[PDB]
Formats: structure tokens, sequence, C-alpha cells
């Protein structure tokens, strides 16, 4: 709900820099390298963590794509 | 179905045909041919306008 | 990527005339033409179920149904 209505701001007043040491230290940098460390790590981890499957669309678009051939 | 079969008994001796390299022959021998739709079509197009004409 | 695109499109191509071929000639005769043109794809592509389904129904209206 609330990630969505933050979509809604202008794109131009959406930025983020992250507090950390290497960011007080060095000042001056763009905002884009810092970016990796640990939140990209969060739209790994999310959607792999559950990870279901196992139903058709997996036993089905799996076995019966890979099953016709020529 | 009750009528009385052909050769499939016994006939004394034993005889065989196993012959597992010219049995392979032996079976392919009653497939028809392997049309593929665009060539059994371009037979069905040939067949049906040079007999019509 | 170019051979998966152009394989996978000639495979519909064939098969939905096939799908619309086969339940033609099987209702005005001509069983014979419709057994030489299953049996091939029947062997080229051996895993298919719907080619399986109407190779039975071409069978079954020949009354062999062994």
């Amino acid at each position: 709900r609330n990630s969505f209505i933050r979509s809604l701001r202008s794109p131009a007043r959406r930025r983020y820099r992250p507090e950390d040491s290497f960011s007080q230290t060095l000042w001056c940098l763009p905002d884009a390298f810092f970016y990796d460390t640990f939140h990209t790590h969060g739209r790994i981890i999310q959607p792999d963590a559950l990870h279901d499957a196992l139903l058709a669309h997996h036993k089905r678009r799996i076995e019966a794509a890979a099953m016709t051939r020529r | 179905r009750y009528a009385y079969p052909e050769g499939q008994f016994s006939p004394g001796y034993y005889v065989k045909a196993a012959d597992i390299d010219e049995k392979r022959q032996a079976i392919l021998q009653a497939r028809p041919p392997r049309m593929s739709v665009f060539e059994f079509q371009e037979k069905m197009r040939q067949l049906k306008l040079a007999k019509a004409r | 990527e170019a051979v998966d695109e152009s394989n996978r499109q000639q495979d519909e191509r064939e098969l939905d005339l096939v799908r619309s071929t086969i339940p033609k000639l099987l209702s005005r005769q001509q069983f014979s033409d419709a057994e030489s043109l299953l049996e091939y794809y029947l062997d080229a592509f051996p895993s298919r179920a719907e080619l399986y389904i109407l190779a039975a129904d071409l069978n079954l209206e020949q009354k062999k149904f062994s």
C-alpha cells in the first residue's frame, strides 16, 4: 500500500542516499554508488525465500513444454 | 473366427524365423508411404487437376 | 534464438492444419490417405497426445477396436 503511494509522487521527488560511513567520509558522490549492498539483497531474497512452485505451470509448463520437440 | 485356421500349428518339425537382422526389414514391409501434409495436398491437387482435365 | 521461434512457428502451422484436415478426410471415406498422414507425425512427434487421439478415432471408425 505505502510503497504504491510512494510511486504516486513525482519521479524527480524520489531520491534515497543510504546513511553509511562511506557516505559520510566520501561526502560527494552520485547516490547510485551505494545502492547495491543490502536492498537489492532484499529484492532478491523476497521472491525467492518462499518458493512454492510444483503445481501445474511447473509440472505442466515445464514437463509438457520440454516434451514436445521435433 | 470359428473356421479352420491356416498354418498356425506345430507341423511336426520345429522351424524358426527369429533372425533379428532381417526381421527388422521384415517388419518395415507393411507400412504405407509417409505423406507430409503439403506433400499430401500437392499429391491431391496434382491428381484432381491433371486427371480431371 | 532465431532457430527456436522458427521451429516453434512451423509446429502449429503444420499441426493446426493436421487438426483441420484429419477430421475432414475421415468423414468422407479416404481411410488409406488418413492413416498415411497420421503415421508420419505419430513418429516424427512421438509424444503429442492429440495425434494419438485422432489416430484412435480413425481406427475406431475402421472398426479395428483392438
